[PDB]
């Protein structure tokens, strides 16, 4: 039950910060999603040749505390993503309200 | 009493001037607890006038809550107030130490859809009220340390070093005499 | 075990805190709260709070403002800090202000 | 190119970019804050783990001796006093001896970090410590240690601190 | 203050003083051991670094634990122990145990009419062997989610404490010294393996 909950957080926070790199690149959503890397290969090459990552995560910990390892840097991605998501729409929704304000009526120019 | 009553002798002296730096010392390491004691409680008196700044939102938004569950419902208070029995939202007494005083302190324990809100804004209130009830059950037992340290820091002052200072006095006084007799 | 919590309030802050979970009512049956309705005697509203004072299972008093000012006297009595009476906020009647029993320690200082 | 801090000290731009080069993953892209430095917040062991206490990412040490070599690790948990060893593989040594070397993980054994109210250590092999340092940020010792297969740190495998920094990723 | 005492300590290398708190509260012998003095202990340093090689840390220790508790005890009568940290519990309980189990000696019975210098070496190597392990048994658990406190080793070695509290009952004239330094030793290993089950 305990990893069940932890996929399906995982698998939205690789959405998130899959999508939100659409939304940054804009040129086209079938290249971003061709251009997705793990380990500097392609996720279908990632995926087919899987390895674990002893370094990253060790074997000879229980279950559980390799669970919690996994959770731990999961939760670090989705927040430093909150942060820089954030920061960075900030400027992209002021540069437009100063485009918005050279644009409209000679009342609001 | 202006002495402590103890014969003139060199093994008196002795004696008195042990006591003279034993008083002395007494009184500055209870300034020191003093202080400690003091700077804790003008740290949580920040703390209730703080929390009960909460209070404010988060009974207003209580109020709000039982007017549209009432509103929305009919009914609750002529029926959930004849419904109680053993019952899920408890306290245990708890401690904290500051300068060695002890503190007594509380631990909340616990044991449709706008009646769950109501249940959540509820809820959210018990969890301030625990909280300040930690304050003042504090607040007024270390009030009550600070007051009785003050005293013995005042008597040690006005009390008990001025005698030993009469008696110290004294001692060298007849022994003056004892040396002029000889 | 663990100590209860008491409210003496306002219908509608008896209701509140208690669709919050607080107070039972004990083996011999006496109850955990008060409900001060508009006709209410001004002795109850003292009566039952001393029986709260001095039992043993009850740990916070919570009690709107208002009347606790009904009993300022028997209130402002309470020296201990064994029962903490929290003189909460009501609906109309105005918020929790000045004038509260225990913040007033503090004279030369809040 | 190279990274943003927000001070330095032992480093120079040339450490920098080597450093840089090599550090996970997990740190890449993020801004260097000091947390302690022997020069700021005076000498011992117990102001590095006080210095220390508050943190949740990896740190960067940096040492420089008495005969000017730069050498330290990278570590991927705070420096704190443990009763066991701790860390994981991503942990490495290196050092600038005068050229850039770094030592990873040999996948031999998991001694990565060790900390004691006398000494902070790291590394383990027998009697072994990749870099050893005393309770006064005065005395260290650096030998090969199975976990890393390091070379000496240092000129010398005793060594005196001339001084020290811990950099962490925040 | 008394002429003949002041004349004397100009001349004598030992004095030996008394306590009338120790002698009203019946501790024998009433000796106090911090004003009383030896000036052959520099003297006598080849003699224990020949025969005994362990005896002069042992006595260091113990003078620097007695004089800790004295300082100790002036604050703890004033604020009542609860500030007090736990090495300094830790050092207060093993004042007493060697204030009451190794300072204090009966001379009217059997067991400590004399004890031999063997018998003191072992005592106190013993209650200073203590001292160590509890000590580092306290302060290599704090900054843990588990802590070691007095009470906890109290609660965990009672047998061990009444075992070195009743090293004393030895009677060297009944016992050999083969036998004395067999069971100091073996409570030696009791201890080491009682710290290291903690």
């Amino acid at each position: 039950d305990e990893l069940a909950k932890l996929d399906a957080f995982v698998e939205g926070v690789v959405k998130k910060v899959a999508q939100y790199m659409a939304d940054v690149l804009e040129d086209s959503k079938d290249k971003v999603q061709e251009n997705l890397l793990a380990s500097g290969v392609d996720l279908v090459t990632y995926i087919t040749r899987f390895q674990w990552d002893m370094a990253k995560y060790p074997i000879k910990q229980s279950l559980k505390n390799i669970s919690e390892i996994i959770a731990k840097g999961v939760t670090q991605i989705d927040n430093d993503l909150k942060s820089r998501a954030s920061a960075y729409n900030n400027l992209k929704g002021n540069l437009q309200n100063l485009e918005r304000k050279n644009a409209g009526s000679l009342l609001t120019r | 009493k202006d002495r402590i009553e103890i014969f003139p002798s060199r093994m008196a002296q002795t004696i008195m001037k042990a006591r003279l730096k034993g008083a002395q010392t007494g009184r500055n390491l209870l300034k020191k607890k003093s202080d400690a004691l003091t700077l804790r409680f003008r740290q949580i008196l920040k703390k209730i006038i703080e929390t009960k700044m909460l209070m404010g939102e988060v009974m207003r938004e209580a109020a709000f809550s039982l007017a549209e569950a009432k509103f929305t419902a009919g009914d609750f208070s002529t029926t959930v107030i004849q419904n109680v029995n053993k019952a899920q939202v408890k306290i245990r007494a708890k401690k904290d130490n500051v300068a060695g005083v002890t503190l007594p302190v509380f631990e909340h324990y616990h044991e449709g859809e706008q009646l769950a809100k109501l249940k959540r804004n509820y809820a959210k209130a018990v969890e301030l009220l625990v909280e300040l009830a930690s304050l003042q059950t504090s607040f007024v037992t270390l009030d009550e340390a600070i007051k009785i340290t003050n005293r013995r820091v005042n008597a040690i002052e006005h009390v008990i070093i001025p005698r030993i200072e009469r008696t110290l006095a004294y001692i060298i006084t007849e022994l003056d005499e004892r040396e002029r007799e000889e | 075990r663990g100590k209860l919590i008491a409210v003496i309030g306002d219908e509608d802050t008896v209701t509140g805190f208690l669709l919050g979970g607080i107070g039972e009512l004990n083996k011999n049956r006496h109850p955990n709260f008060l409900v001060v309705e508009k006709d209410t005697t001004i002795n109850e509203i003292e009566d039952t709070f001393r029986q709260f004072l001095n039992r043993d299972d009850i740990g916070i008093i919570l009690i709107n403002q208002y009347i606790a000012e009904m009993v300022r006297h028997a209130l402002d009595a309470h020296q201990r800090s064994i029962p903490a009476v929290l003189e909460i906020p009501s609906k109309e009647h105005p918020y929790d202000a000045a004038k509260d029993s225990i913040l007033r320690r503090a004279k030369g200082m809040f | 190119l190279p990274i943003l801090q927000s001070h330095s000290a032992l480093l120079e731009n040339m450490h920098i970019e080597q450093l840089a080069r090599r550090l996970p993953a997990r740190v890449q892209g993020y801004p260097w804050r000091l947390a302690y430095s022997t020069l700021e917040h005076g000498t011992s062991l117990k102001t590095l783990y006080r210095k220390s206490a508050s943190l949740d990412s990896p740190v960067l040490l940096v040492i420089k001796d008495m005969d000017n070599q730069i050498f330290g690790a990278y570590a991927t948990h705070p420096f704190r006093f443990s009763d066991h060893y701790y860390g994981t593989g991503e942990t490495f040594l290196y050092t600038f001896s005068p050229n850039f070397k770094v030592f990873k993980w040999s996948g031999e054994n998991s001694y990565f970090i060790n900390g004691d109210i006398s000494s902070l250590e790291l590394g383990g092999g027998g009697g072994r410590f990749g870099l050893w340092l005393d309770a006064d940020l005065y005395h260290g010792r650096s030998n090969s240690c199975s976990t890393f297969n390091n070379d000496i740190l240092s000129k010398k495998e005793d060594f005196i601190v001339q001084d020290l920094e811990v950099w962490t990723f925040e | 203050s008394d002429p003949v005492t002041s004349a004397t300590l100009g001349i004598v290398q030992v004095f030996w003083g008394l306590d009338k708190k120790l002698a009203q509260r019946k501790h024998f012998p009433s000796v106090n051991w911090l004003i009383s003095y030896s000036k052959y202990m520099r003297a006598l340093d080849e003699y224990y670094d020949k025969h005994f090689t362990e005896f002069v840390p042992l006595r260091t220790k113990a003078k620097e634990i007695l004089q800790e508790e004295e300082d100790l005890a002036e604050i703890v009568q004033l604020v009542g122990k609860a500030s007090l940290a736990e090495t300094d519990k830790i050092t207060l309980e093993v004042a007493k145990l060697i204030k009451d189990d190794f300072l204090q000696q009966n001379g009217y019975t059997p067991y400590d009419r004399f004890c031999p210098f063997y018998k003191t070496v072992g005592m106190l190597s013993n209650m200073i062997s203590f001292y160590d392990m509890a000590r580092r048994a306290v302060e290599t658990t704090a900054q843990s989610d588990n802590k070691i406190t007095w009470s906890i080793i109290r609660e965990h070695m009672g047998e061990i404490l009444y075992k070195l509290s009743s090293m004393k009952f030895k009677d060297p004239v009944k016992d050999g010294e083969a036998k004395i330094k067999a069971d100091y030793a073996q409570l030696l290993e009791d201890m080491q393996n009682a710290f290291r089950s903690l």
